[PDB]
């Protein structure tokens, strides 16, 4: 039982890795190729800088 | 009077390749930028100002190491337009122009200098290059218009054009905010990142290697002279790496990857940013550039228009001393030891500490463990079975270039107390 | 003097690796192992060859080497391990360069008298392992590479910050341990920095939740094991723990004593209990390294000098003689085919003196008094029931299922009805059971002439947890 | 010095038959072992009649190399070299064109070297030693045949049985070091005579080593560890049963007689487990 819990254990951090490299594709779709979307992202990014700046 | 120099050699090559072949104004412009690079080397402790023009150990560092990856990219170019050397001439006077500054509009005008000729050499009309060209050249114009009203906050809250001035609350703040934009833009730090990945796989492979290694150069050059304040840094730091590594896990091509991966290393190199040492980010990127230039020369090697990850694979038993030059370039760029590479690393990290920047260090770190998945898929995947793939061996030229730079990154990753010590006034 | 010790396997690995032939490691091995020892005899104390160079004038971080007495018997303890899997390894794929560069990096390692320098050599032995992993065997080679790789990045990437803090907060002029001893952080600085540093050190040890990469580590190397002692040299937790991490921050671990102390016990047992439900030699001897380093985390976390100096006595001998084993179970393969413990049980009878030397490691490996874990295992038993009784009780429910793992395995592969019959022993393989019996029985019967210079750097940093 | 020797005779003698063994003639590794046997029990009775020996060498910070023979551990050395004497030779006598002469006497030469060892001893961690020596040579003369699985699993069990006593009496030192710091026999008692204290703690680690007493005597709950001894050839079986690895468990009491002394629930609790 031990074994198999040490197993399973590796399998969630199996896991782990595999939700960081979900939330790496997700972060890569959030490139379409539309410049129009890369350049609304790209505003909504400066606003944020200039606000955190206070 | 290294400036003198390249606009000599620009403006006569001009008009000199109405009768000259491309290939004698090819040869004409390695000689220059190797003369220039020679000057810079002679006038070591030589810092000399003019007007707003200043050479300094930042100006001399940084220039020196565009104009190597400037050389190391002319090299692989042998197209028979002299033009394609004329736009490099450029852009290399260029950026020596950004990082020789402190006006703020002569800053502006050196950028564009430098920039103009960029989207004209990302054309080698493949359809997925002109899209990237607009891509980039509307984010840049973009960008230029952020900064430039920057500039004009920063005249409203002081009354000159270089950085420097006192400076006044909200304001100011407003105004280094605006000039941060536009820094961190071409610097491709996120979430101003998105331009990065898709000009980096559109672009060919040897323009590529001379954007990210002079480009994100000359770019951090003219950071150092602003005053970022620590929680702008912070945000930048953290969005950049995290954003970078995260979507270059998901990367299926080399140079996008590879982009994501210079997102995430611009990432690193902001923190040096934090006290402005310019020596430990002069080391970074001194280092940063041989490797980048290194793996982005391989590429040029491997295909022009586009290399997959598979197509990396096989190039130990195709070429043993390419394959293993990329392996130290893959190590070096994921900043581990004994490299040069981890020296720039850690000198980055150790300015970020200094000014106290704790949660921020450990999510870069973070980041950069993540790195090491893409890292390793690359440099280790070398050594795989050579599936069907383009591979032209080079050039001794090229061979000969990839082994310096290798050379150059784990001689000076096991004594950077040799050239460290002169990053400085040069002693 | 030091440095010449260390950088010796460096170069012979190096001369293996480009070079030619495979013969000449065994004896370059060899070589770092009669220097190592030489400077191990006549050692006048840890400053004994002090050595200081300039590295980063600048940064502060200078070359500092010395032995002493724990550099100076683990330079000693590697260097044998090394040279045993040199002679005998059999792999000589001529990656025994590789084995003989990562030697060199642990002695290195060891020999690193500041923090930096220690934390670039921790760094640079994930290399070679991670190259005789990949290259040389393993279909779950990539995947197994990875876990493992990514784990230790993951602790160590955050420690740079962490010495960084405690070269910085502590105004330390330099990464000599020397001067950051000399500055101690103070509350809720420590308690950081000592977190930063617990995290890589426990993971590295490995204890109970972060042993999750040691089964797949041992499994996937070339099949001789070469690999996989090396990697078991590499379990250099223990002496981070107690070099740099309690003595550089003890307050937080006053905090984390009691957890520290669960995890090596719970380590130790759960280690030794899987051990038994393991079907296969790389994962039972992964188990027991696991439940080893649990008993020697276990006497390091008691304070307690007694179980100090067990814990750091038992950390060297369990590395040598677990290298052993994986040697033998190495051998064993490249001779029959298989390392399934059921399968070929005739052994015994078929083979003259193996089943005399692996009965031997098994019984060094099971803590039998006379043979090299008994010394440390009793005093971290000592020293573990002077800080938790409770958890000494619960790490000691482990000498049942070690006897009861290692008897099994000996007696399913060796004892039982002949099968068709094995080769019996190679020439390489005499010297190895030879020098490797010699070691044991010498380290078992004389306990107090090692471990003399462990004795006050145990008693110091043990007292050092006081007032 | 000289009395070292008792232990060192068949040792040597063991390593002889185990390393070359085989190179000799069937008689002579055991007539080597008998006359080692018989040379050791002369030259301790010698020593015995001296009046007495002591022993005192380098080990363990805190805990030396210390061996006491005197009356109580007199008397348990001449029961076992002369009774291992004449299974000695009834050994020879019983094994004859079996393979393994080597091995069966070896073996016999390290169990009488490794039950000296137990007996002769000042310090209760060189009474563990002993313990677990005469363990493993119990497990291994138990599995002398291993062509067949029903005599080596016998010993297996017996040995398992064996580290959990084992382990008991480590748990029982462990308090007598936690308590006193000596954890020799001799100045364990001089140190315990008086004002006892933690009486709870000192009751408890005199029942850890009677739980070790329990395993290697055969007591109840771990007595069933003895019978399938029977595995082993009857030379063995005879050892093990009657002069040897039992006695320990008397033994142990009577060295820590003092001890025991002062412990009536624990005395009394000895009294009712011998009776069940």
């Amino acid at each position: 039982a031990l074994f198999y819990g040490d197993r399973g254990l590796l399998s969630g951090y199996f896991g782990l890795g595999g939700a960081a490299r979900s939330l790496g594709q997700g972060l890569a779709r959030l490139q379409t190729g539309y410049l129009r979307v890369y350049a609304l992202l790209f505003v909504l990014g400066a606003l944020l800088l200039l606000g955190v700046m206070r | 009077m290294t400036l003198a120099i390249l606009a000599v050699f620009s403006v006569a090559l001009t008009l000199l390749g109405f009768v000259l072949p491309p290939q004698g104004v090819k040869r004409a412009t390695l000689l220059g930028l190797a003369l220039a690079l020679a000057s810079l080397l002679l006038t070591w402790g030589k810092p000399f100002a003019f007007g707003p023009y200043a050479v300094d150990g930042v100006s001399q560092v940084f220039t020196l190491l565009a104009l190597l990856g400037a050389l190391w990219t002319v090299g692989l170019v042998r197209s028979g337009r002299f033009e394609f050397y004329l736009l490099v001439l450029y852009a290399a006077l260029g950026m020596h122009l950004l990082a020789s500054t402190r006006h703020l509009l002569l800053m502006l005008v050196a950028l564009e200098a430098l920039s103009l000729p960029l989207y004209a050499l990302a054309t080698w009309r493949r359809g997925q290059g002109l899209e990237a060209a607009l891509k980039y050249f509307l984010l840049g114009a973009l960008a230029a218009a952020f900064f430039l009203y920057g500039a004009a906050l920063f005249y409203g809250a002081t009354g000159s054009l270089v950085l420097g001035a006192p400076g006044e609350g909200p304001l100011y703040a407003l105004a280094l905010g605006l000039l941060l934009v536009g820094l961190g833009f071409k610097a491709a730090l996120a979430p101003f990142h998105f331009w990065t990945p898709d000009v980096y796989q559109g672009s060919p492979t040897p323009v590529v290697l001379f954007m990210a290694t002079s480009v994100k150069a000359a770019a951090f050059a003219a950071l150092l002279r602003v005053a970022a304040p620590p929680e702008a840094l912070a945000l930048l730091v953290a969005l950049s790496v995290v954003v970078g590594n995260l979507a270059a896990l998901a990367q299926k091509e080399a140079k996008r990857l590879l982009a994501y991966s210079s997102i995430a290393h611009a990432g690193y190199m902001a923190l040096a940013l934090y006290t402005g040492n310019a020596q430990a980010l002069g080391f970074y990127l001194l280092t940063y550039v041989l490797a980048t230039g290194l793996a982005f020369a391989v590429l040029s090697q491997i295909s022009p228009d586009r290399v997959p990850l598979e197509a990396l694979r096989g190039l130990y038993r195709k070429d043993p001393l390419l394959g293993l030059a990329f392996l130290v370039a893959m190590l070096s760029l994921l900043g581990l030891p004994p490299l040069a590479g981890f020296w720039g690393k850690y000198l980055a990290f150790a300015e970020a500490a200094r000014a106290g920047a704790w949660g921020v260090l450990v999510l870069a770190l973070v980041t950069s463990a993540v790195s090491a998945y893409y890292y390793l898929g690359l440099g280790l995947a070398v050594f795989a079975r050579p599936e069907e793939t383009p591979f032209r061996p080079g050039p001794p030229w090229a061979r000969a270039a990839v082994v310096a730079a290798g050379v150059l990154l784990l001689a000076l990753g096991l004594l950077p107390g040799l050239v460290l010590p002169a990053l400085a006034a040069g002693g | 003097m030091v440095v010449l010790a260390v950088l010796l396997p460096v170069v012979f690995g190096a001369l293996l690796l480009l070079g030619l032939p495979r013969a000449l490691g065994v004896l370059g091995a060899g070589l770092s192992f009669l220097l190592n020892l030489y400077l191990f005899l006549t050692h006048p104390g840890g400053v004994a060859h002090a050595f200081q160079a300039p590295l980063l004038p600048g940064a502060g971080v200078y070359w500092a080497f010395g032995l002493d007495g724990l550099s100076a018997l683990f330079f000693l303890t590697i260097a044998l391990t090394v040279f045993l899997g040199a002679l005998v390894a059999r792999v000589e794929g001529r990656f025994l360069g590789l084995a003989l560069l990562m030697e060199g990096l642990l002695l290195g390692l060891f020999a690193a008298r500041d923090l930096l320098v220690f934390y670039v050599f921790f760094e640079a032995a994930l290399i070679p392992a991670l190259l005789m992993l990949y290259l040389y065997g393993g279909e779950g080679r990539t995947r197994a590479l990875y876990t493992f790789v990514l784990f230790t990045l993951v602790g160590s990437l955050p420690m740079l910050a962490a010495v960084l803090g405690a070269r910085l907060l502590s105004g330390s002029p330099t990464f000599l341990l020397e001067d950051l001893l000399a500055h101690p952080l103070q509350e809720e600085a420590a308690f950081w920095v000592f977190l930063g540093f617990a995290l890589a050190f426990a993971i590295k040890t490995p204890l109970f939740p972060l042993h999750a990469w040691l089964p797949p580590f041992h499994q996937e190397n070339h099949p001789s094991g070469l690999a996989d002692a090396l990697g078991t040299l590499y379990k250099v937790g223990v002496f981070a723990f107690f070099r740099f991490a309690i003595p550089l921050a003890p307050e937080g671990f006053a905090q984390a004593q009691g957890l520290l102390l669960f995890l090596a016990a719970l380590s130790a047992l759960y280690g030794a209990w899987v051990a038994f439900a393991a079907k296969d030699f790389k994962t039972l001897l992964a188990y027991a390294g696991l439940s080893h380093m649990g008993v020697a985390a276990l006497g390091v976390f008691s304070g307690t000098p007694e179980g100090a100096m067990g814990g750091l006595y038992l950390l060297a001998a369990s590395g040598v003689y677990t290298g052993g084993l994986f040697l033998l179970a190495g051998r064993l393969y490249e001779r029959t085919g298989t390392l399934e413990i059921g399968r070929y049980r005739g052994l015994a009878q078929s083979a003259p003196g193996l089943a005399a030397l692996a009965l031997i490691l098994f019984l060094a490996m099971v803590g039998l008094p006379g043979l090299s874990g008994f010394p440390g295992e009793f005093l971290t038993l000592l020293g573990a029931y002077k800080a938790s009784p409770w958890l000494a009780a619960l790490a000691f429910l482990s000498v049942i299922a070690s006897a009861a793992y290692a008897l099994t395995a000996f007696q399913k592969t060796f004892w039982e009805e002949g099968g068709s019959g094995v080769k019996d022993l190679a020439g390489a393989e005499w010297g190895f059971a030879l020098l490797s019996v010699l070691a044991l029985l010498l380290m078992g019967v004389f306990p107090g002439y090692f471990a003399r210079g462990l004795h006050p750097l145990a008693e110091a940093f043990a007292k050092l947890l006081g007032g | 010095m000289a009395l070292l020797g008792t232990i060192l005779l068949p040792l040597l003698g063991f390593a002889l038959l185990g390393l070359f063994g085989k190179r000799m003639r069937e008689p002579l590794p055991g007539v080597l072992a008998s006359g080692l046997v018989l040379a050791s029990f002369l030259l301790g009775a010698g020593l015995l009649l001296s009046g007495g020996a002591r022993f005192q060498a380098e080990w363990l910070p805190g805990i030396p190399f210390s061996l006491l023979l005197d009356n109580l551990s007199g008397f348990m050395l001449l029961i076992v070299t002369g009774v291992g004497f004449l299974i000695h030779v009834y050994a020879i006598g019983y094994m004859g064109g079996d393979p393994g002469y080597s091995r069966f006497f070896a073996y016999f030469n390290l169990f009488i070297a490794m039950m000296l060892t137990l007996v002769l001893a000042d310090s209760y961690p060189v009474m563990f030693i002993g313990w677990e020596g005469v363990g493993l040579a119990s497990f291994l003369l138990i599995g002398f045949w291993y062509k067949n699985p029903q005599y080596a699993d016998s010993a297996r069990k017996a040995f398992i049985v064996n580290r959990i006593g084992d382990l008991g009496f480590m748990l029982g030192m462990a308090i007598l070091w936690a308590l006193y710091g000596t954890l020799s026999i001799s100045e364990l008692k001089e140190a315990m005579e008086g004002p006892l204290k933690n009486p709870d703690l000192l009751a408890l680690a005199g029942l850890l080593l009677f739980l070790g007493a329990v395993g290697k005597s055969a007591q109840i709950p771990l007595m069933v560890w003895l019978p399938d001894a029977m595995a082993g050839p009857t030379p063995v079986s005879a050892l093990i049963h009657a002069a040897t690895m039992v006695t320990a468990g008397v033994y142990l009491i009577a060295r820590s007689s003092f001890l025991y002394s002062v412990l009536p629930d624990v005395s009394y609790a000895i009294a009712v487990v011998g009776l069940l």
